[PDB]
């Protein structure tokens, strides 16, 4: 009984990420991994397309032209479909996804220091300028299972 | 308790990440 | 086996509200009070005066 109560308000925690970030919510559900986009009172589905891997590009500055202080929030990125060879413009969104056209940014904000993970590899960035890879496997990760 | 703390990162480390750790 | 379910997918939960305030979620799952900042896929910890 208390059970499909714990069930029935943590619903609507997901109803409520979901209008910040429907890919997770809803992978999180439904166990797959499934890209969603956000729209209105409805969220939509959305289908991949895996590109060329081999090569993606990371570019070390993250500041765009023109101009400060208008800052990308993610790296951009320079990949390929293959097969194929034009040269495109993503920005490196999480868990390997590559953005089209919605750049995540989000204005100059100083002194940063993020530092982004893709593929295997994280990236610091210190002033929005890179700086230094980073050991992934030197960062501790959060287990949280109640067990 | 919950004192009048002013909190930074001191050294470059120590850094936390999340992932996908749990597996049914 | 239902139990880890809750458990599993309210772990992704945790990692959406961790990229806004990550002191909050952190210090529900440690217990301890523990003060931390967002930077990309990765929150580091700070520690306080
Ligand atoms: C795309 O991938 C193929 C497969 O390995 C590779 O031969 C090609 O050089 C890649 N293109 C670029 C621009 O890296
Ligand atoms: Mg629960």
């Amino acid at each position: 009984e208390a059970w499909c109560v714990d069930q029935r308000r943590t619903l609507e925690v997901f109803k409520e990420l979901s209008k910040i970030n429907p890919s997770a919510i809803l992978s999180a559900i439904y166990n797959k991994p499934i890209a969603a986009r956000f729209m209105g009172d409805v969220l939509g589905l959305a289908s991949c397309v895996t590109i060329n891997q081999t090569s993606v590009k990371v570019l070390r500055d993250m500041n765009v032209k023109e101009s400060p202080g208008r800052c990308y929030s993610r790296p951009v990125v320079i990949f390929n479909f293959a097969n194929s060879s034009y040269v495109q413009y993503g920005q490196l969104g999480e868990d390997n996804e590559i953005l089209l056209g919605n750049h995540r940014t989000e204005e100059c904000q100083l002194p940063s220091l993020k530092i982004f993970i893709a593929g295997n590899s994280a990236y610091e960035y210190v002033d929005y300028l890179f700086k230094r890879m980073i050991d992934l496997s030197s960062i501790s990760t959060v287990d949280s299972m109640i067990a | 308790k919950y004192p009048y703390r002013v909190c930074s990162m001191a050294q470059g480390t120590d850094l936390i990440r999340f992932e996908r750790n749990i597996v049914c």
